[PDB]
């Protein structure tokens, strides 16, 4: 029907469970940082001389370049909570179905 | 002497050799 | 479906589409914003719209505070 | 570091030639 | 002039000195504020404004 | 000119870190490897 | 919205491609690393709790490559960074929905930096500062990536997308490498805060990871109407790069797939190396996660043609009825039905198979193309072989390049990038004073001269 | 009637219209293609379409070599 | 060849900047799509013309 | 069953939370300031710490740090995952694995009920009562698992822990923990190998 | 450049066509052996680069 | 080695440094704080994290 | 209207800072802001705000 | 005794610590290496016979 | 009417934003780091956060 | 007194001038032939703006 | 003479000739 008034043939529903989703913050922190903007960029100076070192430009991006050092630098398989490293890895299954 | 006075010794002489000076690797 | 090359050469002849895309927000000519930050305020209405009234600067939510 | 001799196939645009002993 | 008028290095323009602390009373509002002006950099205290 | 000024200074061609540091240094990296490596942050020219 | 939108079983259900390993067609550009078994996300999301509300504690690591492994002599130094608050940007669910109109990372309480340091000796660290502090000798840091990257956009349904580059000198240029990346998920980097970015899901640009890299065709990089760069005859078809070569009858297919020949050989030179003393899987360590050879994955299907069977009959999905009478109509509900031969999976095998036309593509993902600017495509070096030809040469050429990639029904957009060098000075020479100079050759963007 | 001008400038003003026409066949836009030489069944649908799964290693209707 | 879309006029060209040591001259005419093929590859099966 | 005492099978030392080191009632030996707390090894800092946490868990900065500069030396030119030869089966990263959950908090609720094992009721009816028996029930809606999650989420708490098995803490008996040599420099001092020192 | 034509009802296409001075020089040094240098002086097809 | 590797006077091994002076926007945060490598030692920026 | 967000900049009138020409170094620099309605902001009827 | 004692299959059903990567702290202090699951062991006893 | 082009008399110069420059083919001309937003010039802040 | 809540919009409406960018280091005109006008960054080279 | 090694890549400022590995010794063994 179209009620929910608990008629009689309200007894025949059916509910699939909700959509899985899971939601936590990005591999390595990415984003978290506003690297490579030059409007919000950080400064690194020699305080006693405001000689800003971290001239930043907009366009090399340091989140992709980073993702690459990770990875040639030993492999991204072991999981390394403190910095959250955890390489995003679908199931090799489910994108190419094997139907056997 | 004095900075090869700063290394491990393996035995009797220092652990000091080759020359590791990197950091040329790029992507390539 | 068609004039640009609707029955020949096309999806983009024209142009050097050398346009680099132009890094600034608000390039995206009908596209129902999101929000305001954590404020789900769906409007953000669309940047071809009502941009010449500058930003609205609606009260702020202190209804706890300020009361 | 055999010989690197060089008298003076062919080509129009250059009159040299090297002569390589191994 | 070309020489020295002006300088090349990356040299912000305009800052926007932050309040270090505030406090917000009954009657009055009162920021603090830790303004630092650089080596080999002159500030004209006429152009500052709250 | 294989070799520009520019890029002999920034060291994308030209002598590797074995060479242009100050024999000082080149000693001093080498004794202290085992701890605290100052290999990652002098870069040396690969050209082709 | 997202949830409530029932799917008919039967699309995808027991019976399709029944014996090969073939990517569902609908579900090739669909991003992958959007799901619960993203077994890299699931650890990532259940590290923080399994409930709503989470008073989180994070590290978050300095990435930018003149600072991650700076030597700071003793001075006195500031250190100011600006975090980003975006829900949208900081977190990422599963579904790729929009996070910004349900809940955010609402406060950000006390974050503070830690720093370490070497107990070292007074007599060494005083005699390594001595000598470090000499100009001479200074620490100099290149970006890995070392890239000038540029986005050009795509419209909808476009095929031919051009480009260009105004005349410039090429002094020490190391190549290309692109990749596409759909514009709906794809920040505004250079704004504060874009409220156009309704996504939550992995965001290719900048994590890493590419998926709709398998969408190119063909590829020309024209210098100022000069014959394309590798011209000298050097390929198959030595005008343009063939990339996913259509229906052909020469024999130009290449591994079982449809990637031709050539761009099979000019990648695995490009990583490898390993192109002309013949092909062999090349060290478990010299291809990395993000390397072509990893992520390469040929697969083909057969089907009942429809222009030659003379009794093909194309029925729609709700007609079609395979196993009829013991599942859903055409949702996930209480099975409705009666039994009844089936009629929709057309026999491939057995005495009465029908006639059938193969398809082959591959699925590379993961990964960025690579053409090095080099004289045969190898890796002699980091200054690349034709990079110092320019230097020789001192000449300036402008680059124009076209390409073909395969129509989608979505604007998206061409990420390609020049291989650069991005290399710094930093140098201290007194306490507490920074003098870092930056060079970036082929593509400058300095307004010094000295 | 709209578009590019739809009461202005251009026929065609947005660009360069530098693309050289790039010179590889399927350049054009939704041109209903010839057959493979001596293969009519109208084939070539369009250079944009299901060559999504391309690669159709198609066996030809060669039936008395089959005998 | 450059293309030139369907009842639109105006065409924009240009060829960036380069030398012109021995140029001698333009010429030019107006083709038609439906009447010219893609030699640019072994065979082009969008071209339907006699 | 397994002796972790001659094979190699510890699995208890997640339950250490400080280590205290004096010499003849002295300055402590971890040194004059090593360590961010100020006299004393601090590890398993659970109940609660202002700003003392590594890895999403409830270890400590300095404990972390101490545990990675004994076996791999990864503690001042920053913190990476060690090579895979370097790390064995009985290391510390390799067995450490960090966890939390969101148990339901009852003083700042508004309405909980502590139920306990018997009386609360889930999948009922299709399943058994305390023992793996024959289904018996009727159906009802149940009231055990609280939700947290959805728009009904009640309020929670958050409590961390970890794990690390097939490992023994270590402490090296060196000035900057590191290991330079098999003959710590320390234990090598006129002050250590020419008198004699108490320990508690 | 800028072209203005008809503005015709279906996707035509403009045929610029510059004009240059390619010539080649065939050299047969010996028996069986023949080179030849080509050189498209204006646009010419080889640079640097290539 | 023995001799010249480690100090034996009193370092501190970490370090914290809370912000000299914080803003907090609808959606950024800027926490600016003061390193300070004292005499005699010296700071590999890559132990630092936030 | 009635309610109305502003955003206003004020000067510096005081004759030892209003044109100072600070040179290098750091400052702390704090000022005390009235919040009286009455006398912030004056009406044209006269009339008490308060 | 170990064997002939019974367990309620609630006090651990499928809706403990959904989705959480909890260890079950009732059964966190437990000997690990006592289990049918223990590759290492039941290839030592199935080496002997059955 | 009242032409803008040649009588000076313009009347839509208040609709533009951002405004970019960018040299050679990557160098932002506006400077090294010269303005609030040192990458192209603002003129009409639609959303202001600050 | 019966108000309703609202909310403000500003706007800024300038005619008859057209905006200008100078081609300073600091942007003030200090001469006719501007600063970068004759350095040889902008003089001895080529430049492609966009 | 005219060394070889100019065809070598060059780490620095001098070649990157290897050393006496010019070998071919596997057989099953």
């Amino acid at each position: 029907g179209t009620s929910d008034n608990s008629s009689e043939i309200n007894l025949v529903q059916q509910s699939m469970p909700n959509r899985p989703n899971y939601i936590g913050f990005r591999d390595n922190f990415v984003g978290l940082m506003y690297y490579n903007s030059t409007g919000n960029m950080g400064v690194l100076a020699g305080q006693a001389s405001q000689l800003n070192a971290v001239v930043d430009l907009q366009d090399r991006n340091t989140e992709l370049s980073y993702q690459l050092l990770l990875d040639s630098l030993g492999d991204r398989t072991r999981y390394f909570s403190m910095w959250n490293s955890a390489v995003d890895s679908y199931d090799p299954d489910v994108r190419i179905i094997e139907n056997h | 002497i004095n900075f090869a006075s700063l290394a491990p010794r393996h035995g009797t002489r220092p652990f000091m050799g080759t020359w590791n000076e990197i950091g040329t690797s790029q992507l390539n | 479906m068609n004039g640009t090359g609707g029955a020949f050469e096309g999806g983009l002849f024209s142009p050097y589409l050398t346009t680099r895309l132009p890094g600034w927000a608000g390039v995206r000519q009908n596209v129902m914003g999101s929000t305001v930050d954590g404020r789900p305020v769906l409007p953000a209405n669309s940047s071809t719209m009502t941009y010449a009234t500058v930003g609205n600067s609606s009260l702020d939510s202190t209804a706890a505070a300020a009361a | 570091s055999s010989i690197g001799l060089r008298p003076d196939g062919r080509s129009s645009f250059t009159p040299n030639q090297a002569y390589l002993t191994l | 002039p070309t020489h020295d008028v002006t300088t090349d290095r990356s040299q912000r323009l305009t800052l926007r000195f932050v309040p270090v602390d505030r406090e917000a009373t009954t009657y009055l509002y009162k920021a603090r504020f830790t303004l630092a002006v650089g080596d080999n950099r002159v500030l004209d205290m006429a152009s500052t404004y709250f | 000119p294989s070799m520009m000024p520019q890029w002999a200074y920034m060291h994308i061609a030209g002598q590797d870190a074995s060479e242009y540091l100050s024999p000082g240094l080149v000693q001093f990296a080498r004794a202290t490897d085992t701890y605290f490596s100052l290999g990652n942050k002098f870069r040396n020219p690969t050209v082709a | 919205y997202m949830n409530g939108r029932v799917v008919a079983p039967s699309l995808v259900d027991a019976y399709i491609n029944i014996g090969a390993r073939w990517s569902l067609d609908p579900m090739d550009n669909v991003n992958p690393f959007n799901h619960p078994r993203n077994a890299g996300l699931r650890y990532r999301s259940m590290l923080l709790g399994n409930g709503r509300y989470v008073p989180f504690h994070i590290q978050v690591p300095q990435k930018f490559f003149a600072i991650k492994n700076l030597l700071l002599l003793p001075g006195s130094y500031t250190y100011e960074w600006n975090f980003r608050k975006d829900v949208n940007m900081i977190l990422q669910s599963s579904l790729g929905n929009d996070l910004r109109v349900d809940g955010a990372s609402v406060r950000f309480d006390s974050v503070n930096l830690y720093a370490t340091f070497f107990p070292m000796a007074h007599n060494t660290a005083s005699t390594l500062e001595a000598m470090l502090r000499n100009d001479t000798h200074d620490q100099s840091f290149n970006d890995y990536l070392s890239a000038a990257n540029m986005l050009y956009p795509i419209p909808a349904k476009a095929t031919n997308v051009p480009i260009s580059i105004p005349s410039r000198n090429w002094a020490a240029f190391r190549g290309w490498s692109f990749t596409r990346l759909k514009t709906k998920e794809t920040p505004s980097l250079g704004s504060g805060f874009d409220p156009y970015f309704v996504y939550s899901g992995s965001i290719p640009y900048l994590d890493g990871t590419f998926y709709l890299n398998h969408t190119f065709k063909k590829v020309s990089i024209m210098f100022d109407s000069s014959v394309s760069w590798p011209g000298n005859d050097r390929l198959l078809t030595p005008n343009e790069f063939e990339i996913k070569r259509s229906v052909d009858g020469e024999g130009y297919n290449v591994a079982q797939c449809n990637m031709t020949k050539d761009w099979f050989l000019v990648q695995m030179l490009s990583h490898y190396n390993i192109g002309y003393q013949g092909f062999h899987v090349p060290e478990g360590y010299k291809d990395r996660m993000y390397s072509f050879f990893r992520n390469f994955q040929p697969m083909s299907r057969q089907v009942v043609d429809e222009i030659n069977y003379k009794d093909y009959k194309a029925v729609t999905l709700p007609f079609q009825h395979n196993n009829s009478g013991f599942t859903g109509y055409l949702a996930p509900t209480m099975r409705q039905g009666q039994p009844y031969p089936a009629n929709f999976p057309y026999p491939l095998i057995g005495q009465t198979a029908v006639p059938s036309v193969t398809q082959k593509k591959f699925l590379c993902d993961r990964v960025m193309w690579r053409i090095p600017f080099s004289s045969n495509f190898m890796s002699m070096g980091a200054l690349t072989d034709l990079g110092q030809n320019m230097l020789y040469a001192n000449s300036a050429h402008a680059l124009d390049m076209t390409f073909e990639v395969d129509p989608m029904d979505e604007p998206t957009l061409l990420y390609l990038l020049f291989e650069v060098f991005d290399v710094v000075r930093v140098h201290q020479p007194h306490r507490g004073v920074i003098e870092a100079v930056y060079l970036r050759t082929p593509f400058s963007a300095g307004n010094a001269t000295t």
